[PDB]
């Protein structure tokens, strides 16, 4: 005979992340507490009661069905991730919807203990013992708004009790039904999102059609960058050198690309190769990256030109 | 594209380690994200006080990621009454492009990093460090600041709309510092500071002579 019992914990308690930038994620702490525990769920095939004549084996495993994602009541919906989880075993990644932590206490405990071995939905028993807290940081997305936030997380959590006549007693709960499971223990999250700003997600790439050999001496192109913001903000842009110029351009910035070809980048119109970008209000700004090309017919060559430069944002 | 998840990284002193998250926000190729550490001089530290662990990785196209500033025993050189000033950079590394004649451009955050000792451990709450003196002088204020903490003033105005959206080149005032800043005359002035979370407060002041309190 195999048979299962389940308590839920219902643990109530809430976690200042503070404030953060919309790109930061926040954090918060699922600790696992001790507490007086109320059986929700139970598949029993065996005798309801035990008695001192008949010894029985023994396994007793912990539950956390914490939830994958949730939605603000600003109608936004938050995303969250496991920052550390600790000795705990997160047993499944198929599922979208929860997290399934558990760690097996006893296993093949046998114990002559006299009691409950079936105590139906209703009833309870206080629980004592620790476990790992359980550490989450959430996903906000760029769209959330700027403000104070509360969001109440539901999750169950309890520890699943497994007696058995048979040795090796290997006995689990289903993940599908530990969804199903009450979710009794929630924690409210507060924290507040300050905002901040973004650039543009994409190749920087700045193409010349044609090698031209000699013709396409002060040839030009150039491309631009999106910068997305929440908040007052300054970024003060520089261009950095990465392959080294062939000749010299005064005060102008200036990269190799290559065959004794030069590229004076500039940046919102300038050839010193420093900029800034303010914002007062929010709302996104362009920033445009000229490559002018430049060589001289000493050192001329046939070939591809390619270089490359780093434009560097100085976030203060 | 990779980002980083703050403007600006804090180091408790307390602490051994942190954890900074960036993210390669493109989608469509796989990028590198070089990461280092730099002193007050804005030059690269590589066996410095603090260090940054991996110094390169794949990120996979959309995937997000973490880096660690972390100490060496050397910290303990460090002075322990005020913050010392570092700055964490993070580079992109592109798949070298396809062949054609092409410019490529790489952006780079650089942050600034803050070493504060246990000895100097702020509150959880947002704390002050709202002492300040604005003195006046001929070209206008001389903003003192005794304070063992880094403090960037982003604006000065006559109102707390002149503060938050006048033009004003920006000044960080070290530890223990007085500084010369230019300014018109103000009855009432109004400074606008970053502060650790990032988010740009502003104080107001109360001008008894040359000498400018806070409110």
């Amino acid at each position: 005979w195999n048979n299962i019992v389940f308590y839920s914990l219902g643990d109530v308690n809430s976690y200042q992340g503070g404030n953060v930038v919309i790109t930061q994620r926040p954090q918060f702490i699922t600790s696992w507490r001790p507490g007086i525990a109320t059986v929700t769920w139970n598949q029993c095939n065996g005798p309801e009661f035990a008695d001192g004549f008949w010894a029985y084996y023994r396994e007793y495993i912990a539950w956390v069905v914490f939830p994958k994602k949730v939605m603000t009541q600003n109608g936004y919906p938050l995303f969250i991730e496991v920052h550390n989880k600790g000795s705990w075993s997160e047993e499944n990644t198929g599922d979208n919807d929860s997290y399934f932590f558990l760690k097996g206490y006893k296993w093949d405990e046998r114990a002559f203990d006299a009691g409950n071995l079936c105590q139906k939905p209703g009833e309870i028993t206080r629980l004592t013992e620790k476990f790992d807290d359980i550490i989450f940081k959430v996903a906000l997305p760029a769209d959330l708004p700027l403000g104070d936030y509360s969001v109440k997380i539901p999750y169950t959590s309890g520890m699943q009790r497994h007696f058995a006549s048979y040795l090796g007693a290997r006995f689990k709960i289903p993940y599908n039904v530990a969804k199903t499971l009450p979710r009794e223990n929630e924690m409210l999250f507060l924290f507040k999102n300050i905002g901040g700003c973004r650039p543009s997600a994409q190749s920087l790439e700045i193409k010349h059609g044609d090698l031209s050999i000699n013709s396409a001496n002060n040839h030009y192109a150039a491309q631009t960058l999106s910068v997305s913001c929440d908040v007052p903000a300054n970024i003060r842009f520089m261009l950095l050198r990465n392959t080294t110029p062939t000749y010299s351009h005064g005060k102008k910035f200036s990269v190799g690309l290559g065959h004794g070809w030069d590229s004076i980048v500039s940046v919102n119109g300038v050839d010193t190769g420093e900029t800034t970008m303010r914002w007062y209000k929010a709302g996104t700004q362009n920033l445009t990256i000229g490559s002018r090309l430049y060589g001289e017919s000493s050192k001329i060559q046939p070939g591809v030109l390619s270089g490359s430069a780093t434009l560097l944002m100085i976030l203060p | 594209a990779v980002s980083l998840d703050r403007t600006r990284a804090v180091f408790d002193g307390s602490e051994k380690s942190m954890t900074l998250d960036i993210s390669n926000d493109n989608k469509q190729l796989p990028y590198l994200a070089q990461a280092w550490i730099e002193n007050e001089n804005q030059e690269k530290i590589i066996t410095g006080p603090v260090i940054a662990t991996p110094p390169v990785q794949r990120l996979e196209p959309g995937a997000k990621s973490m880096v660690r500033l972390s100490t060496t025993p050397d910290i303990s050189k460090l002075p322990q009454d005020r913050e010392s000033l570092f700055y964490f950079n993070l580079r992109e590394i592109p798949p070298r492009s396809e062949k054609a004649n092409v410019l490529q451009i790489a952006l780079q955050t650089k942050i600034k990093l803050f070493y504060r000792p246990a000895a100097i451990k702020t509150r959880p709450n947002e704390v002050w460090q709202d002492q300040l003196i604005l003195n006046k002088v001929s070209g206008g204020y001389r903003i003192e600041n005794p304070t063992p903490y880094y403090v960037t003033v982003i604006g000065l105005g006559g109102s707390e709309k002149q503060a938050e959206e006048g033009e004003f080149e920006t000044v960080m005032l070290s530890p223990r510092s007085e500084q010369t800043v230019k300014s018109a005359n103000y009855n009432t002035p109004y400074l606008s500071y970053i502060n650790d979370y990032g988010g740009r407060p502003v104080l107001s002041f109360i001008c008894n002579g040359s000498r400018c309190s806070v409110k």
